């Protein structure tokens, strides 16, 4: 095993004379995937800005002047490559995955794409109807509108606090031009990685950059890349009730440290102690997640979900589920003592387990090509380089009881936790109630 | 305390000049009977004017509390054994003799045997010592039926809309009241003791002096009055008893297709 | 709710105590220690609160207030023997609501 | 659709002095809480006397 | 001589069960009638009334009342459930007619 | 920096905070009793034994 | 300090005569809380075996 880590080859990662970041890592298998990696998100729009980004990405594929849609599309399709991407709050990125034959071939089209979208004014205003309907789709999911309502008051009044799709008035209205304005202000080489993972060679791949990356910095301003404004977590609740849902959907959280942070291993590990439960496990005697147990023996709720959902410098850890009109209150209060427990008097047993679920996760979140490229091309981005599964594994492998505690409780314990709820809540206790709810009556 | 026309006023006299801190508890027990009736009083009002008596069950046990309230304030205020303490009650327990054919028995019976004397010191102790525990029973089921319903509000419209639990809130909201209302009663029982405190009151009882202006504690005046109102000595006992017993028919005179009168203004002036 | 016998706050906690309250159908006699204990209790509060209303309760006048209650007040004479030995019946049940219990393993 | 809305301005508002934004709000609570939980401290000090 | 249109109008601002926004029938005590009442109203209706109502509570709660301007308007007030308020009492004393 | 000082060493811990709430009735009750005695006495000079009391303890 | 001051005399005949009026009031009080415990669950019996079979 150690060995098996000691054995996974390096990742090569070399900058070029134009700011671009191009790594990746050489396996063998015929097929790879290979993406750029944008250090751009909604948090970085305006109150007017927000949403070209996306309204972007809906169009990114649409085809380019130096080849129209129909070409575009029909010389992807016909190489049998797959093109895909995504855009968050700080990181965007458009991904490409096809055999490796065609390393060369994929970076161009790449480039071509996050260089020259044809922004045909023509098909933006399709687009523009196909978003505003495509939002009112991500609506009914109330896993997400409860998330986004969660950022909203936890970061309220700051640029985190906008959604990623952005507000109907701005998609109803953006210009042919907020679109451009938007691309050419943030698609720069500096903040951009070339990722890939395959029988990709580096140097076939650099030259291939190096080729049709043929961006050129001139001032200063180019070459730098400007750091954004903080954002204020604030301990509050928001509540978007209507009996007529099934059922309530629940999320509490408090601020988190941050990429850079260290901590976000044992915080990391700590999440891996109460995990997630979901009707449809087989396990009343699930090894501790008591939180699942009880879950299960008092019938709790229908899921719920630990996360450390982290951003350049803050982030969110805590916790969502899902559950009937009736079981939301004890739901709430046997989970949120899980916390305390948490940080309170946590156990070796707990954590040995603990870290264990940890790397075969860590572990498994390289299980392809895409995956691992999208690691590349995330650490690079928030971290600065790559993080080996080799050195992961020490990070998160000498976290003992007594570390989880300090931290979680450095954390968690006696802070103004943000928490957000839509659906059947009547159930669910005041503020202050789950306020008090952060530190135990050790 | 004794409870024995020889003892008494003097047992009360010792325990405040010889008991430690004998002082200090009589007056906050004295001073208390009030703070008890301006709070009754204030707690009466307000469901008068939201329309808390609609709630008839927690509404009608409230009026059992008011009047068991009283006559333990009534018995136990014969205890001290001043002049007022015995005159009192000679004039008010007499009362009843207006009870035609079965009067004359009854007062001849309540009190010891042919006037307030030794023999209805005790029994009055012994009430005294009863009723206040009766209370405690009763506040109980009193606030069951109220739980059967919310608490009513202010406003007078369904409250469902957005409850709080009791404890994170009112439980800090009373305690403030609490201490809001307590400073004064201490002000007044440590400063003006005796501020509502009839000094008739200071003499041991004897039956060979009846001391000019008999009248009950103030809590009681108002009813005293209406008492008075009316000469025929009989109907006279019927307009004191009616005073109270009317608060048994508050809810069946509410017209108003609102509960509150917070949007009331006539009646309001009239309250 | 039809009843009304088991919808009222209040009769519903007799109708749940006295009455509809389900009970074993081999409870042997020695239950009915449970009951008398409760009706001793009514009893020792009735006779004593009636008897605590004719006591001086001061070293001069104790003893005599009691004396007098016997001699003096009518039927008092009953009413102090029925409180004093009402206290005695009042232990025997106890002692035998105990035992039922500890054999009965009702301790459990 | 919810991506419509926004929590309104506490800022000032309410807010006290050591909470708008650009600022991390945790550097200035745990002076926050002190404030708070010292009058909370003090009461039941006060009333143990 | 004196309108009873022109006192309606001055009982309803003298009341003041506008200053926190509800109309009349958000008042009406809810009896037996009331609460038929309300369970037929549509489902537009009920809503807007829960919203109204909770929104006076809390103004209730904070001692704080509605701006001027959002103070209904006598004239504006709508009679949302008399209507219905209306046939469950007819309906009701048909029965209690009938059944003797 | 009290307040701060004060809550992480004083309010955090459930245990803590008790145990200030002790030392500290301790403290008020010594310092407020002297204090308020003082206030008292002094309002009135000459008036108590405790003042009267050499003229016939000898003085 | 139970008694009086320093033996049995009239100050504790007065304490003894009050706790004597006050305690049995609480035995009642208390004497619901035990039926209330009671009747969580059910009544025991004889047998001591499952008396839900019929009650
Ligand atoms: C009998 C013994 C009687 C004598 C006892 C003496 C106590 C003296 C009375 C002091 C009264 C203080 C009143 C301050 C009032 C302040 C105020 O004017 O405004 C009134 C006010 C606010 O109006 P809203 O419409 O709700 O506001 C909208 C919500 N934001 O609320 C006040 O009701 C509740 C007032 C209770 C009145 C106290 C009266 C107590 C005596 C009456 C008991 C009567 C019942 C019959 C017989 C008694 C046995
Ligand atoms: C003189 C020396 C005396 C020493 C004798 C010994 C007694 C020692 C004191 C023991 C008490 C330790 C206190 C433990 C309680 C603290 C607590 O756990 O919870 C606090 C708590 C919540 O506040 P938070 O800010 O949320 O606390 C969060 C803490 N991180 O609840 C506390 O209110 C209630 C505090 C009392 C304040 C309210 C005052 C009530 C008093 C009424 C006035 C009447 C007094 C007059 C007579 C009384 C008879
Ligand atoms: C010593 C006896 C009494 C005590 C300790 C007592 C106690 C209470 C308590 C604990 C409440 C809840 C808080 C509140 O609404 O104020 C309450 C409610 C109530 N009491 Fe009393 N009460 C007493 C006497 C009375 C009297 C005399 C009346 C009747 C004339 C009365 C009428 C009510 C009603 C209607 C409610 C209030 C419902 C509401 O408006 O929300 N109570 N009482
Ligand atoms: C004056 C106080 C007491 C009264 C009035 C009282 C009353 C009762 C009542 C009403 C019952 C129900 C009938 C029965 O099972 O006998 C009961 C049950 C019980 N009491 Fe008491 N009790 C008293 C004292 C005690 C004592 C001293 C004990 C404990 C040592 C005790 C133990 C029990 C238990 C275990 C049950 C019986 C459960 C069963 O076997 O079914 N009780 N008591
Ligand atoms: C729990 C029930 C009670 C028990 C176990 C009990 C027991 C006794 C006992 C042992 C005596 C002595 C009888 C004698 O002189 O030989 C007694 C006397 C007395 N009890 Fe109780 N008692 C009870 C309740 C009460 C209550 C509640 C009152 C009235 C409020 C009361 C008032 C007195 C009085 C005045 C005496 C003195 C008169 C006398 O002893 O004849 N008793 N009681």
């Amino acid at each position: 095993y150690a060995q098996a880590l000691q054995s996974v080859p390096e990742t090569q990662v070399s900058q070029l004379d134009n700011g671009v970041r191009v790594a990746s890592e050489q396996s063998s298998q015929p097929t790879c995937t290979v993406g750029v990696w944008i250090d751009a998100g909604s948090r970085y729009e305006s109150e007017k800005n927000n949403g070209a980004g996306y309204f972007l990405e809906h169009l990114a594929f649409k085809g380019t002047k130096n080849r129209p849609q129909n070409a575009l599309e029909k010389e992807v399709e016909s190489m049998g490559a797959h093109l895909n991407a995504y855009s968050s709050r700080e990181h965007t990125a458009y991904y490409i995955k096809a055999l490796s034959k065609d390393v060369p071939k994929a970076v161009e089209l790449l480039a071509d794409i996050v260089q020259n979208c044809s922004l045909e004014d023509s098909q933006i205003e399709k687009e523009r109807d196909v978003i505003v309907r495509e939002l009112q789709e991500n609506d009914t999911s109330m896993r997400e509108v409860v998330f986004n309502y969660l950022h909203a008051t936890a970061f309220q009044g700051t640029g985190l606090a906008q959604s990623v799709e952005g507000p109907s008035e701005n998609i109803r209205k953006l210009s042919r031009a907020d679109l451009t304005e938007y691309l050419s202000t943030h698609y720069t080489a500096p903040r951009m990685v070339l990722a890939a993972a395959g029988g990709v060679e580096h140097q076939q791949l650099l030259e291939l950059a190096q080729k049709h990356f043929g961006g050129v910095p001139f001032t200063y301003d180019d070459d730098a890349v400007p750091t954004l404004s903080k954002c204020r977590f604030t301990g509050s609740q928001i509540r978007h009730r209507e009996d007529g849902l099934p059922l309530a959907h629940v999320a509490i959280a408090v601020e988190g440290p941050g990429w850079a942070h260290p901590d976000l291993v044992a915080l990391q590990v700590a999440n891996a102690i109460i995990g997630h439960y979901d009707r449809t496990y087989g396990g009343g005697l699930h090894s501790s997640s008591p939180l699942a147990s009880i879950a299960v023996t008092n019938k709790l709720c229908q899921s719920f979900q630990t996360f450390s959902i982290c951003y350049s410098e803050t982030g969110l850890f805590g916790f969502y589920f899902v559950c009937d009109r009736m079981s939301i209150d004890d739901m709430m209060f046997v989970l949120q003592g899980q916390w305390m427990r948490l940080c309170t008097s946590i156990s070796e047993s707990e954590v040995l387990r603990g870290k264990n679920f940890l790397r075969n996760a860590l572990v498994s979140h390289l299980d392809g090509t895409t995956p691992v490229c999208e690691d590349i091309g995330r650490e690079l981005l928030t971290y600065g380089r790559r993080i080996p599964l080799e050195e992961w594994e020490e990070r998160l492998a000498e976290v003992d009881a007594r570390m989880v505690r300090e931290v979680c409780s450095k954390y968690i314990y006696d802070q103004c936790p943000a928490v957000a709820g839509p659906g059947p809540i009547e159930q669910l206790p005041d503020y202050n109630r789950i306020r008090s709810g952060m530190f135990w009556l050790r | 305390y004794t409870a024995d026309t020889s003892l008494a006023f003097s047992s009360v006299a010792h325990t405040c000049r010889n008991v430690q801190y004998g002082w200090l508890i009589r007056n906050l027990h004295a001073n208390g009977a009030s703070f008890f009736f301006i709070c009754i009083f204030l707690h009466i009002g307000r469901g008068l004017y939201y329309g808390s008596y609609l709630y008839k069950e927690t509404w009608n046990t409230g009026v059992i509390l008011l009047l068991t309230l009283m006559a333990t304030a009534f018995v136990g205020y014969v205890l001290p054994w001043g002049q007022m303490s015995f005159w009192g009650a000679t004039v008010i327990t007499n009362l009843f003799s207006a009870i035609p054919y079965i009067g004359h028995t009854l007062v001849e019976w309540a009190w010891g045997g042919f006037s307030v004397d030794n023999p209805t010191l005790t029994r009055f102790f012994a009430l005294h010592f009863l009723l206040p525990f009766a209370i405690a029973g009763i506040t109980i089921i009193h606030l069951t039926f109220l739980h059967e319903s919310g608490s009513n509000n202010p406003l007078g419209i369904s409250s469902d809309s957005d409850k709080i639990p009791f404890h994170p809130y009112y439980s800090f909201k009373d305690i403030l009241g609490l201490t809001l209302m307590l400073t004064p009663f201490l002000t007044l029982a440590l400063f003006s003791p005796n501020l509502l405190g009839d000094p008739e009151n200071f003499t041991p009882a004897n039956p060979l002096v009846t001391p000019p202006h008999i009248k009950p504690e103030w809590y009681f005046l108002f009813a005293y009055a209406i008492l008075r109102s009316i000469p025929n000595k009989l109907g006279g006992v019927l307009a004191l008893a009616a005073s109270v017993l009317i608060l048994f028919l508050i809810p069946f005179l509410h017209k108003s297709k609102q509960r509150t009168m917070t949007f009331r203004p006539l009646s309001q002036t009239l309250f | 709710a039809p009843n009304i016998r088991k919808s009222h706050p209040l009769l519903k906690m007799i109708n749940n105590s006295l009455i509809d309250l389900p009970a074993p159908s081999n409870i042997s006699a020695w239950w009915n220690f449970g009951s008398l204990l409760a009706v001793c209790l009514m009893t020792q509060i009735l006779t004593g609160l009636l008897l605590a209303m004719h006591y001086t309760a001061d070293t001069s006048l104790a003893f005599s207030s009691v004396a007098h209650t016997c001699r003096n007040v009518q039927y008092g004479w009953l009413i102090r023997n029925l409180h004093a030995n009402g206290a005695s019946f009042f232990f025997i049940c106890i002692f035998l609501h105990i035992g039922r219990g500890l054999y009965y393993g009702s301790y459990l | 659709s919810h991506t419509d809305i926004k929590v309104p301005n506490f800022s000032d508002y309410r807010r006290p002095p050591d909470d708008y934004s650009t600022k991390s709000s945790r550097e200035s609570d745990p002076s926050r809480k002190g404030f708070s939980y010292l009058v909370t401290a003090v009461t039941t000090l006060g009333v143990a006397y | 001589s004196r309108w009873l249109e022109g006192i309606r109008k001055w009982y309803y601002n003298a009341a003041g069960f506008n200053k926190y926004g509800l109309m009349r029938d958000d008042t009406i005590y809810e009896n037996d009638d009331v609460k038929e009442a309300i369970r037929r109203l549509p489902e537009n209706l009920y809503d807007d009334r829960m919203f109204r109502i909770k929104r006076a509570l809390d103004l209730n709660m904070r001692q704080q009342i509605l701006p001027k301007e959002q103070w209904t308007k006598y004239e504006e007030d709508v009679p949302y459930l008399e209507p219905y308020l209306k046939e469950v009492i007819r309906e009701r004393k048909e029965r209690e007619e009938w059944d003797k | 920096t009290l307040t701060a000082r004060l809550y992480s060493l004083l309010f955090r811990r459930t245990s803590t905070f008790a145990l200030t709430i002790v030392v500290g009735a301790l403290l008020f009750e010594r310092a407020f009793d002297q204090g308020a005695d003082a206030i008292y006495e002094h309002i009135n000079e000459g008036k108590l034994w405790k003042h009267i009391k050499h003229k016939y303890e000898n003085k």
